[PDB]
């Protein structure tokens, strides 16, 4: 459900994932949902009201007034075309509002207003299984609900344009890239590692597990089942996968199981004593050498 | 008096006497940003004051 | 864009999408890019 | 049509309308409806005149 | 990944923590790093200021589309309602301009 | 006979269809394309926009109506299904309540926009804030609702039950 | 868009643009007025097509 | 991952600035997905020294239906007795 | 952790003036982002002729001839050539406006096969020529069943009878008629509309034929030096349909979900297997059986489709977890 | 029949759309979930569309309820809503299980005979059959003198 | 397909007598507005191929289709509603059959008739979940299926 | 606040104003516009004028609705028993009400 | 770890496929990759490109545009139609018998209109048709 | 006519070229978790002050009485009022005002009464008296932030909820005479 920007986005679904991946504050000002911003402040003179602009220089605004609780509306309606520059007074409210020319950058000037902006919905990006809830009681209460699922294993890295034409065409570049982008992000996980046990070190522990006895034997057992259980989803893939995983052998290994299969399963019954079954066992006859070291 | 001339007096007034009053109103209110130009100050009197006498005279 | 040309021919397939006197198809009608 | 499409950009504070191409096709439609709703009361098909002498064609 | 005593000292000397980081990333283990997969993006100027795309400026298509509905439905309205039929010989030179054209 | 009332009858069919489409896209815009602000307080919103936006729901209730209304006229004068034949089960009152449906907020909705053109185009000449503007809105919105209420008004004398007339008589 | 400027503060018509607040000895009399020049309103600007016409172009 | 969203702000080391400096932004950092509250009434009130946030969690929610069992008796025993009473009466 | 202590000790009106200071954390030099991204920006080129209104003075203009050159393919792409009919048809494509086909950061594949393919063929692979007459039979059952239920009952119950069917009649409670086609539709938009979705219909069931019965792999023959194999697959009017796929484009790989291997095709000895021609992103469905195929070469067209069905697929055991993926080695060089 | 005709315009039109969604789907070779998610759509408002001709049936429930008067008002006194819903529900569980674990009817029946099933009024039928079953007695008696 | 077209238009219009003149002019008016809207469709899809698909565009198209769909059932609402409450003659003499004439249609062919919409939609609901699974080759039988 | 702080959209659409104390200086993870139409078109708000008509129009609807149709769809076929007390029975229920006869009572006015 | 084992095209381009674990291949390749893997997509830029400008709005399928015969046709049709009707409407409405027409045609069952003559030559011929049921 | 362009067809330098090397990343991961953060925006006020400056006082120089006399004696005539009056007693009306101003304020055609509450109006907001009122930016003012800093406010003008009737200029004029096609040209 979620597109593989890499063979799709090329403006405008690269400037949707570009802000949904690294929440740059004008991308973020691209794709701001029409229904709701971020609420700030009374514009002051020391604590002016920041209106972002993605560099326009100019923006229609409307003065309020201070809102009430009684009323949503403390002021008349008053429409003011805001330049970027310099803080502009709405007279009626002398409310003092600037506004902010925002540029595409990663300076750290756009950290300063990264928390003036709401961040963007995950829930309407991507592809969607269901056209629309045709539910009167669920109109306008849940999105749109889907039916596959979404991986969460993605790293997505920002590239120049030109340059991500020469990924599309060089497949040995591509390569080259992704290899060198996973050895990138290896190093920054140890690094991001070494940095939280230096400051465990210089800090300590920031308390203790507020469980229950109960709770942590089962959490136990819950993790030693999880290891078994993917231990005897491995052994079973491996058994299903024989022929095309290995292809020279597969003959005698083959052969070997039906031979033995043919003496236990025709001729005497097969009394299995514990979890062995006959696929357990049959596999067990497959791959008799691999077994024979671990 | 069901479906008379009073009732079509009613029906006049409600709709070409005071919509049509409303709209040239409206027009008036916003002459510049629909034409770019100043309205004419006489010939708008002069259309103000026969149009809003004819309603009435009919 | 008759007598002044306004558009590039080698930029369009079909040349000719307005009414014009001034520009003519870089494949001729008798044209064909072969293999 | 002229004040919802002039006021509505404006006053609304929207770009353009919801579905330009519905607007225009309503704004390019309106003239059929216009047109026919007036032709009513001088066509009819009775067409010929009261002195007209149907008789002879 | 293997990191070096030697840069790790000189690294501490260097520069020694005195804040956590927020990174979400610092929360992976090895085998998740390891079963992830790296995207791209290119990045290049933005032209749309809105969270809906860029549309056109123009669709002859629709004007076509309702002039064309406009016309039929006159020409059936006519013959069906009125019983009526245009006689176009009358104006020879439109239809003159309409045979050029 | 055939002529006008067929003509008639197939412009209403064509002007339905072009104000159900004028709606839609007006419509659409109102609950998507709003401003950061003016998404649901629409006390802020002009007066003679409130009142585009509250016809434009108006005609999009009783738009349908109107147009089944016509296809059934339609029906009865070129197929002769007695929709209105006292003989075998039609009635005339069932068209004419139809049309007073159609007919009375009609006329409500018309009137409307030039209150709000007239309540915008007195602001500004005055540079006052207006008496009551939520007063105001409610009370067009309250004037939008009863007028569904009004269809036997325009059809006292068609002798409908006693009950109907008072009621209708007194909701007019 | 316009960004010529065409009017200030202007005075010497009616009031004396001298200070003359607390000068007992000057009178300002405001209906001996000198003439000025008629400033005549902005009238609507006309299109150079020509280059609006390249302007509006589409290629 | 933060309970009092100012905490969120306070320090923060993962700005996208300073993930510029490495171009590799995993989706498990979305902010969507950062901080959330505790759907608990917090109300700040002006503290000796500063504001502090004082927690009002007014009935905690996860009864076991035996508990609402055990209060029912009542209500329902007097029930019985009103109904008894009434007919009897 | 007690966040209103936090609060107390984060948030002091007294450092106003110093507590919203913006600053430019003094933090480690990148080369990468603080010396090679300023000098590469540095020697950005410059133009004197960016489009007045809408140009800019760096918008430089990028050689078609230092364009990457398209190394990838070595085969040709026709679609870029077009067709004759189209250039006859003078129709509008997406793959054949120059200005579409001029890429400006990159060369567009030739259209011609690279000068490097030889066309010689060699020895065949598979053959299967009963699977021909197998997929004409199919194909003329499917038109002579569309032609009869759409077109001999249809004429015949609706031109040919004023009775109509018992599934006309089962849901209206209306009294019995009889039906007649010389007063219906006297203007008759039903005629048209009728032929046209027996037109569109007719066209989209031989296009969904031929897409259906145009995956098989029914003659096989790898080339001379086995790069380009081609293979002759079952075309829309039940012939035959050459075509010639590289050698590293097929392949033959585990699903995407690993728990489908038992539910797989060819986990049957007589089944079919697909190998993947990536390149074009293909399918050729070869019989997964020993009689089809030539013994002479087969084993190397295994070896050249197994590349991924790996122990990878099943995972890393205990002993092989330490080995999952290569070290990185850092800071052992400073 | 107007239901049915619009009904009929609706699901020209949901075909259409389906025929131009996979023309489009073959021309370009990969499937769009919109697309795929909007056929869905089309298709399940054709299948709701589907069952318009149960207006009678949707009329009889409907109809019966509607006929009572108000208890209060003393016509019958009786209001046995949830007691009907209870003892049915009792009632239904007794004669599954009695359809299910008893002795069931018999339902073989003649098969071969003309007419068989055409009884006329006698002593055995008491004769208070419909007034102007005569003719139709008259009939079926000569038809089974026909057929003897 | 070209061939089976022309051949049923020319037999309709031996069948009909059709004034070719006129069924000329009407049909070109109706291939121009047919040809119009595919040509719109067309181009909104050619649009959104590459580089269009933004959440809100996907939230405008499916509200689109929604309106749409709401604009096709309002008529259909209204006839039901005058059906539901049809008028007739004075029951008491006039018209005495409508007491008995409840025009029921019993449910035993309802079911059956119907099972193919069903079969149709639960088909399109395998497809929606197969897509994800499957490739474009593999799904085609679905696709032919469908449109039969 | 629970609901407010789980699914924000469900409160818009409740109209319950944003319950998240905005003091810490932060801006909230997720504001929104109030739709106080619920909270206004009411007979204890500014809608007091509006909603105090609808309820009079309804109390007006309801006694139209409680002595006109459903009486006229209790009774349908002739009937064997007591059908003139029927008939008569449901007429009455309808053709008396005090708003046709009222007027009687104080008439020397008129 | 698996490795990839070994290349035997000529192209040596392909011996990039030897430096990479084929699980990278797979992630890179196939799966959510799949398909775009190993192909140069020159198709998905070329069609991109192609969107971006400002072309002709007429199209008729997703491989070719509309017909410029076709366009050409409707266009100028559509024009002449809708003056002819804006000046008869507007202006010859006084005798419409002069300027209108009258013909219709008849259901086959029904009997032949009188009407229902060839427009444009009636003065020639005079047509009947066969009825049927 | 310049001849068709596409943005698309010129190379950009909006990121690093090259990948960072493991060394460089993780001495930069060191030093990021050593020095705080700059931080973000906060819109908590940190000590408000009167923005219309001090509130009058019961006695003084200007009580408020004097303000309460003024709403009742407002007037917009056809014509300048001469009553021009000594800018000292302005002066002495409001402590701190520039005696220019009082000259450019005596100047402005206000009877007295209104002369005297514009001046102490400037000197407590600090207003221009000098900038015109213009289209773009209808009154200047200057002020001294809790940073210090001498920043400026151009208070600009307004509309009456009808943005169509708001004269969108760029000039120091009264006129409307632009006419954009495009309300948001940039959407
Ligand atoms: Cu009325
Ligand atoms: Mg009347
Ligand atoms: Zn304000
Ligand atoms: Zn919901």
């Amino acid at each position: 459900r979620m597109t593989n920007t890499t063979e799709e986005a090329f403006d405008e679904v690269s400037h949707e994932w570009q802000a949904l991946v690294t929440s740059n504050p004008f991308d973020l000002n691209v794709f701001n949902y029409l229904e709701n911003t971020q609420t700030s402040n009374f514009g002051t003179v020391d604590n002016p009201l920041v209106v972002f602009t993605s560099e326009t220089p100019f923006r229609y605004v409307g003065c309020t007034g201070q809102m009430n609780e009684d009323d949503y509306e403390g002021h008349e309606l008053l429409f003011f075309l805001l330049r970027e520059g310099s803080l502009q007074r709405c007279m009626g409210c002398g409310q003092v509002f600037k506004l902010v020319r925002l540029r595409n950058e990663y300076s750290p000037e756009m950290d300063y207003y990264l928390s003036n902006f709401h961040p963007y919905e995950m829930q309407e990006m991507g592809e969607s299984d269901t056209t629309v809830l045709m539910s009167p009681y669920k109109y306008a209460s849940h999105y749109e609900y889907t039916q596959f699922e979404t991986p969460s294993n993605m790293v997505y890295s920002m590239v120049n344009p030109d340059e991500h034409d020469r990924l599309l065409v060089d497949p040995a570049y591509r390569m080259e890239r992704t290899k060198a982008l996973e050895e990138k992000y290896k190093v920054y996980t140890s690094s991001l590692r070494e940095v939280e046990k230096q400051f465990e070190e210089r800090y300590g522990r920031a308390g203790q597990i507020n469980i229950s006895k109960v709770t942590y034997s089962t959490l136990i057992d819950v993790e030693k089942a999880v290891l078994k259980m993917d231990r005897l989803f491995r052994k079973v893939a491996k058994f299903e996968n024989r022929a095309f995983i290995d292809r020279a052998n597969h003959s005698r290994r083959e052969k070997r199981m039906l031979e033995r299969a043919q003496q236990r399963w025709d001729s005497n019954y097969s009394f299995f004593t514990g979890s062995l079954t006959e696929e357990e066992q049959k596999y067990r006859d497959y791959y008799e050498t691999e077994l024979e070291a671990y | 008096m069901h479906d008379t001339f009073y009732v079509v007096a009613h029906f006049h007034i409600m709709l070409s006497g005071a919509a049509m009053t409303g709209i040239f109103s409206g027009i008036y209110y916003y002459f510049n940003a629909l034409f770019g130009v100043k309205y004419s100050r006489m010939f708008g009197y002069m259309h103000l004051i026969y149009y809003s006498g004819g309603q009435w005279v009919a | 864009c008759i007598y002044q040309a306004y558009q590039n021919p080698l930029r369009h397939i079909n040349t000719g999408h307005n009414p014009n006197n001034v520009y003519e198809d870089i494949v001729m009608l008798g044209d064909y890019p072969v293999q | 049509g002229g004040f919802a499409n002039f006021l509505i950009p404006y006053h609304v504070g929207s770009k353009d309308v919801a579905y330009p191409r519905l607007n225009s096709i309503g704004f390019w439609i309106q003239p059929c409806g216009y047109i026919l709703l007036a032709k009513i009361g001088f066509l009819r098909p009775q067409f010929w005149r009261y002195y007209d002498k149907t008789s002879f064609s | 990944t293997v990191i070096n005593s030697e840069f790790l000292t000189y690294l501490k000397s260097n520069y020694k923590i005195s804040f956590s980081a927020s990174n979400i990333v610092k929360y992976l283990s090895d085998k998740s790093v390891n079963n992830s997969v790296i995207l791209y993006l290119r990045k290049n100027k933005i032209f749309n200021k809105s969270r809906y795309s860029r549309n056109r400026q123009t669709y002859r298509t629709g004007a076509y589309w309702c002039l064309y509905v406009n016309i039929i439905a006159v020409v059936a309205f006519y013959f069906w309602f009125y019983k009526f039929t245009m006689n176009f010989g009358y104006l020879w030179w439109l239809l003159y301009s309409l045979i050029l054209s | 006979g055939v002529g006008s009332q067929d003509i008639l009858i197939l412009s209403v069919v064509f002007a339905g269809i072009s104000t159900t489409i004028s709606f839609t896209n007006l419509l659409i815009t109102r609950r998507t394309l709003a401003m950061p602000g003016l998404r649901h307080r629409r006390v802020l919103m002009p007066f003679v926009t409130i009142s585009i936006f509250l016809t434009l729901r108006m005609l999009a209730t009783i738009t349908p109506v109107l147009g089944a209304a016509v296809i059934m006229m339609a029906f009865d004068r070129h197929w002769q299904t007695t929709f209105f034949e006292y003989a075998y089960g039609g009635d005339p009152i069932l068209s004419q309540h139809l049309f007073w449906f159609f007919g009375h907020p009609e006329v409500y909705v018309l009137i409307i926009p030039t209150f709000g053109f007239i309540n915008m185009i007195v602001p500004h000449n005055n540079t006052r804030r207006v008496a009551s503007k939520h007063h105001m809105i409610w009370a067009i919105y309250v004037m939008a609702y009863m007028g569904y209420l009004v269809w036997g008004h325009h059809m006292y004398l068609v002798g409908l039950d006693h009950r109907s007339r008072t009621m209708y008589s007194t909701i007019t | 868009p316009y960004t010529k400027k065409h009017d200030d503060w202007v005075f010497d018509v009616t009031m004396p643009s001298q200070n003359y607040q607390t000068d007992l000895t000057v009178n300002i009399h405001p209906e001996n007025k000198k003439m000025h020049v008629m400033k005549q309103v902005m009238r609507q600007s006309y299109w150079d097509a020509e280059h609006d016409m390249a302007h509006e172009y589409d290629y | 991952m933060f309970r009092w969203l100012f905490l969120y702000w306070y320090n923060s080391t993962d700005t996208p600035s300073a993930i510029a400096k490495v171009n590799l932004w995993s989706y498990i950092n979305l902010r969507l997905f950062k901080a959330r509250l505790s759907s608990s009434i917090a109300y700040y009130i002006l503290g000796l020294n500063n504001l502090e946030l004082k927690k009002l969690k007014i009935f905690y929610k996860n009864t076991y239906f035996d508990y609402i069992y055990l209060k029912s008796i009542p209500c329902l025993f007097l029930i019985i007795f009103f109904t008894n009473l009434y007919l009897f009466l | 952790s007690d966040p209103n202590d936090f609060y107390r000790d984060a948030y002091r009106n007294e450092n106003r003036w110093i507590d919203q200071s913006v600053f430019t954390p003094k933090t480690s030099k990148m080369t990468h982002y603080d010396v090679e991204w300023p000098k590469e920006l540095a020697s950005r080129p410059v133009t004197k002729k960016f489009h007045h209104d809408k140009g800019y003075k760096y918008d430089v203009t990028t050689p078609y001839d230092q364009r990457y050159n398209y190394v990838a393919d070595r085969l040709g792409h026709p679609e870029i050539l077009g067709n004759p009919f189209e250039r006859l048809m003078r129709l509008e494509g997406d793959i054949y406006h120059p200005n579409y086909l001029d890429q400006p950061f990159v060369k567009v594949p030739n259209a011609n096969p690279n000068a490097s393919l030889n066309f010689e063929e060699g020895e065949v692979l598979y053959e299967n020529t009963r699977l021909l007459e197998w997929a004409k039979f199919w194909n003329y059952s499917v038109v002579v069943g569309y032609l009869w239920c759409a077109y001999f009952v249809p004429y015949n119950i609706f031109f040919k009878t004023h009775m109509p069917l018992e599934h006309a009649y089962d849901n209206l409670f209306f009294p019995y008629f009889q039906h007649t086609h010389f007063l219906w539709d006297n203007n008759a938009l039903h005629i048209p509309t009728v032929g046209g979705v027996a037109i569109y219909a007719t066209y989209i069931a031989l296009s969904y034929i031929n897409n259906i019965w145009k995956d098989y792999v029914v003659r096989a023959q790898f080339s001379k030096d086995k790069e380009l194999l081609f293979v002759t697959r079952v075309s829309p009017f039940g012939t035959t349909e050459e075509e010639v796929y590289e050698v590293a484009h097929l392949e033959h790989l585990p699903p995407s979900v690993r728990s489908g291997v038992k539910d797989l095709s060819a986990q049957d000895a007589d089944g079919l297997v697909d190998v993947t021609c990536m390149s074009s992103q293909r399918s050729l469905v070869f019989y997964k059986g020993d009689q089809y195929w030539n013994p002479k070469v087969y084993n190397d067209f295994i070896n050249q489709t197994s590349n991924l069905w790996t122990r990878n697929y099943t995972g890393y055991n205990r002993l092989e977890v330490q080995n999952s993926v290569e070290q990185v080695k850092i800071g052992f060089s400073h | 029949a107007i239901c049915l005709f619009a009904k009929f315009w609706h699901f020209v039109f949901i075909f259409l759309f389906w025929v131009f969604f996979v023309l489009r789907i073959n021309e370009l070779g990969r499937i769009r979930y919109p697309l795929l998610v909007a056929n869905v759509q089309n298709f399940i408002i054709i299948y709701i569309m589907s069952w318009a001709y149960m207006y009678p049936w949707l009329k009889f429930i409907f109809r019966k309820y509607l006929d009572v008067p108000y208890y209060w008002f003393y016509l019958n006194g009786r209001e046995l809503g949830i007691r009907v819903f209870f003892t049915d529900l009792k009632l239904f569980f007794y004669g599954i299980t009695n359809r299910l674990f008893d002795f069931n009817p018999s339902s073989i029946k003649f098969e071969k005979y003309p007419f068989y099933y055409w009884i006329n009024s006698s002593q055995l039928t008491e004769f208070n059959q419909y007034r102007k079953f005569v003719i139709r007695d008259s009939i079926i008696y000569s038809l089974n003198n026909y057929i003897i | 397909g070209l061939l089976l077209g022309l051949s049923s238009i020319y037999y309709l219009m031996y069948v009909r007598l059709l004034p070719f003149n006129k069924i000329i002019f009407a049909w070109i008016l109706v291939a121009m507005f047919l040809y119009w809207l595919l040509s719109g469709f067309v181009f909104f899809v050619k649009k959104y191929q590459y580089s269009k698909f933004t959440a809100a565009i996907q939230r405008f198209w499916k509200r689109t289709y929604i309106i749409f769909w709401v604009i096709e059932a309002g008529t259909f609402s209204v006839f039901f509603y005058l059906t539901l409450n049809a008028s007739s003659e004075p029951v008491y003499m006039y018209d005495q059959i409508k007491i008995y004439k409840t025009h029921l249609f019993s449910w035993r062919w309802f079911l059956i008739k119907l099972l193919p919409s069903v079969s149709i939609i639960l088909l399109g609901y395998y497809l929606q979940l197969t897509l994800k699974w499957n490739l474009f080759n593999k799904q085609n039988t679905i696709v032919l299926l469908i449109t039969l | 606040y629970e609901l407010f702080v789980d699914h924000p959209d469900l409160a818009q659409w409740t109209g319950t104003y944003p319950k998240v104390d905005s003091s810490h200086g932060f801006p909230f993870y997720s504001t929104y516009e109030m739709y106080r139409d619920f909270q206004e078109n009411t007979l204890n708000s500014d809608g007091s004028f509006a909603q105090w008509i609808t309820l009079v129009c309804g109390i007006y609807v309801i006694h139209v609705i409680y002595n006109y149709m459903i009486p006229y769809y209790w009774v349908s076929t002739p009937l064997k028993n007591d059908e003139f007390t029927r008939l008569r029975m449901k007429d009455y229920i309808a053709s008396t009400v005090l708003e046709e006869v009222y007027g009687i009572s104080y008439a020397e006015w008129g | 770890m698996n490795r990839f084992f070994k290349v035997s095209s000529k192209y040596q381009y392909y011996k990039y496929l030897e430096q990479y674990d084929a699980a990278f291949l797979r992630k890179y390749q196939s799966e959510t990759h799949w398909y775009l893997g190993r192909r140069g997509a020159w198709k998905n830029l070329v069609i991109k490109y192609a969107g971006d400008h400002i072309s002709l709005e007429e199209e008729h399928n997703v491989k070719y545009k509309t017909h410029l015969s076709f366009v050409y046709l409707s266009y100028r049709l559509a024009w002449v139609l809708f003056a002819y009707v804006l000046i008869y409407n507007h202006f010859l409405l006084g005798d419409i018998g002069k300027t209108f027409n009258v013909g219709e045609w008849d259901h086959r069952l029904k009997p032949s209109a009188e009407r229902d003559y060839p427009t444009r030559y009636e003065s020639l011929y005079i047509l009947d048709r066969t009825q049927k049921w | 006519r310049a001849g068709p362009y596409n943005p698309n067809r010129y190379k950009d330098y909006y990121i690093p070229r090259t990948l960072p090397k493991n060394e460089e990343i993780v001495e930069f991961v060191q030093s990021q978790h050593s020095v705080p953060a700059s931080p973000i925006r906060n819109q908590r006020h940190i000590n408000p002050v009167r923005e219309s400056g001090p509130l009058p006082s019961y006695d003084g120089t200007y009580t408020m009485e004097d303000i309460r006399a003024v709403f009742y004696n407002t007037t917009v005539g056809r014509d300048y009022c001469y009553c021009q009056m000594d800018p000292e007693e302005i002066m002495r009306r409001v402590p701190g005002i520039t005696r220019k101003e009082a000259e450019f304020i005596t100047k402005l055609g206000l009877s007295p009464q209104e002369q005297v509450d514009f001046a102490y109006i400037a000197y407590n907001i600090g207003l221009d008296i000098f900038y015109f009122t213009n289209q773009m930016f209808v009154a200047r003012q200057v002020v001294t932030n809790s940073k210090g800093e001498k920043v400026e406010v151009l208070w600009n003008a307004q509309c009456y909820e009808d943005i169509a009737q708001l004269n969108v200029g760029f000039a120091p004029v009264l006129e409307s005479v632009d006419y954009h096609w495009e309300i948001f040209l940039w959407a």
